[PDB]
């Protein structure tokens, strides 16, 4: 279990500048992020065992996202992940 | 009760 | 990357978790972007629920309602207990 709460707060203020969040609600948001992190990281671990090299790359994360997320969320998440890696790579 | 974050 | 989520911290969490021998530079970037996307989708719905409830802050009931009303978020995140 890790804390993402300041970062969750920053995202909240982008999508709703005028809405705050209680400590208990923030606790639930932070739990969601930890749960999804662990599901993607566990799926990524499995996919890496198939590869020539024992590495988790953005390719393993993308596959893990496509397997773990429901299909419509998966599609949008993959678009966001791909765009971030492209911009970082440049 | 439930103080703000 | 154009993200609010912490790539550096997420890199460290992947390394610490011992999920593989090595982690590529792109992996924590892609992962940070997906987790940020997912936080944004939930906070957007939970914020709308808070407005609908005439509130100025998200409380647990608003997250429970936003997740429950969404067929894919319910499948991903499960039931919210309050």
């Amino acid at each position: 279990v890790e804390t993402y709460k300041i970062y969750i707060f920053k995202v909240l203020k982008q999508v709703h500048p005028d809405i705050g969040i209680s400590s208990k609600a923030m606790g639930i948001m932070n739990s969601f992020i930890n749960d999804i992190f662990e599901k993607l990281a566990q799926e990524s671990s499995k996919l890496a065992r198939y590869n020539k090299k024992p590495t988790i790359t953005s390719r393993e994360i993308q596959t893990a996202v496509r397997l773990v997320l429901p299909g419509e969320l998966a599609k949008h998440a993959v678009s966001e992940g791909t765009k971030a890696v492209t911009k970082f790579t440049s | 009760n439930d103080p703000d974050y | 990357a154009g993200l609010q989520f912490p790539v550096g911290r997420i890199a460290r969490f992947l390394k610490a978790g011992k999920y593989a021998e090595r982690v590529g530079a792109g992996a924590p970037v892609y992962l940070a972007a997906v987790l940020e996307y997912l936080a944004a989708e939930v906070l957007e719905l939970a914020g709308n629920a808070a407005r609908d409830n005439k509130k100025t802050r998200i409380v647990p009931r608003h997250i429970q309602l936003a997740v429950r009303n969404d067929e894919e978020l319910s499948k991903l995140l499960g039931d919210v207990t309050i």
